[PDB]
């Protein structure tokens, strides 16, 4: 299937600058026009910058020239965003997508979440939530972490349905997320549940297995 | 720059209904020489990244369904939606792909509305693995309500406790467009000690008396 990837949620520290990064997976960069676009927390989407890896010019909005510089490495298939001297207004989600007329469709990257911030990276606790001595519905609690995002999925991705995952809230400027499964009572304890949770950032993972209490 | 103006800012429809978006550019996104109008539509769904749905005005790209379909030529374009459904809730951008920079409008959301629905409510009383490391949370979730607003109460043999307390709400659901909740209370290993009975209240229009769950910490 072809796709987007990028990389992977950074904390910078402001002063700072970092290289995110984009690669095509089963089709080739000369291929597309690789476009740039920055997401701020509750605000809407802004355009960074296009690139063009057949000649390597690339234009920008007046506005992240003097921050913002692609660059593009054809023999890996991979384009990059340096971005420097950074602050707090450049704390966002960055994607990065492409038009591709054999599938007639843009494919979108997951973005690259980066925070600035001078705080440490700090990896979460996660506890696994079983119900108290048809239906009965389990959860995760990760807690204590720094910075966001985090990715809970359960029995890896399989069980989603009737899943629910809630946004993290601060406090202590460290996160807390919990994530609740509903299933069919006999399912549990008979087929066992995990909480998958990953935090990039850290590069840390954890498996969780909800046993009866 | 062009300057891409969208509205409404929100839109409150009904699963089935048809809606109408607007984005005015301002300045020509119509190419003489093609005959191309450069305006493109893009869907964000919560938590995802955006969606093409429409180059040149109206060419659907692959996949898209047709209930989208984008009109206008010139400086006033429009989308709309046929028979919204569920999994249409999310924000609508335009975007200028005539000259550069190639900016965006600021979006158009789609929230739903529907048949009010009680929350279903769980505790959970704290984990060995965080009894351990002498901390104590009480999480209970209040979930697939609808409409959102909801009060939840936490008590300790009886009294109401606030301090300690974070709340949180899902989006509606792409699948039922109800909410969510999850309320979590941390106390230090002792304070959870000194203590056996906690409840967890919630009071939601649905109901005329509290939905109430409750635990013993021994048991």
């Amino acid at each position: 299937e072809v796709q987007l990837q990028q990389s992977g949620a950074e904390l910078v520290r402001p002063g700072a600058s970092v290289k995110l990064s984009c690669t095509t997976s089963g089709f080739n960069i000369k291929d597309i026009y690789i476009h740039w676009v920055k997401q701020r927390p509750e605000q809407g989407l802004e355009w960074i910058g296009r690139l063009d890896p057949a000649n390597g010019y690339t234009k920008y909005d007046p506005k992240f020239q003097g921050k913002a510089t692609i660059t593009v490495d054809t023999s890996s298939n991979t384009a990059y965003l340096h971005l420097s001297s950074l602050t707090s207004e450049d704390t966002a989600v960055y994607y990065c997508d492409g038009y591709y007329s054999y599938y007639d469709m843009d494919y979108w990257g997951p973005g690259t979440s980066v925070t600035v911030s001078s705080a440490k990276t700090t990896a979460p606790s996660v506890y696994p939530l079983a119900p108290v001595c048809s239906s009965v519905t389990l959860g995760c609690l990760v807690k204590g972490y720094f910075p966001e995002p985090v990715t809970l999925t359960w029995n890896s991705g399989s069980l989603s349905s009737g899943v629910h995952t809630f946004p993290a809230v601060l406090q202590s400027d460290l996160y807390t997320l919990s994530s609740s499964v509903t299933v069919t009572s006999s399912t549990w304890p008979s087929q066992s549940i995990t909480c998958n949770v990953a935090h990039p950032a850290s590069s840390t993972k954890v498996d969780k297995k909800i046993e009866p209490r | 720059d062009i300057v891409m103006t969208q509205s409404p800012s929100s839109l409150t429809v009904t699963t089935g209904e048809k809606v109408t978006m607007t984005c005015k550019s301002s300045q020509s996104l119509l190419n003489s020489r093609t005959q191309k109008n450069y305006l493109t539509w893009y869907q964000q769904k919560p938590g995802q990244s955006p969606k093409l749905l429409i180059y040149w005005a109206s060419t659907r790209e692959s996949g898209v369904p047709d209930r989208f379909t984008g009109s206008g030529s010139g400086t006033d374009f429009t989308l709309s939606i046929s028979g919204v459904q569920a999994e249409d809730l999310a924000v609508y951008y335009c975007q200028n792909n005539y000259n550069y920079p190639l900016t965006f409008g600021a979006g158009t959301k789609l929230e739903l509305k529907r048949a009010d629905a009680a929350p279903t409510v769980s505790i959970f009383p704290p984990s060995s693995e965080q009894l351990t490391s002498g901390g104590a949370s009480v999480v209970c979730f209040l979930n697939n309500f609808y409409p959102k607003d909801i009060n939840v109460k936490w008590k300790i043999d009886g009294s109401e406790r606030q301090n300690g307390v974070l709340n949180s709400w899902t989006d509606q659901d792409s699948k039922d467009s109800t909410y969510s909740m999850s309320s979590t209370l941390t106390l230090t290993k002792d304070e959870y000690e000194r203590h056996n009975s906690y409840t967890c209240e919630a009071t939601h229009k649905t109901s005329t008396s509290p939905i109430v769950k409750s635990f013993n910490r021994n048991e």
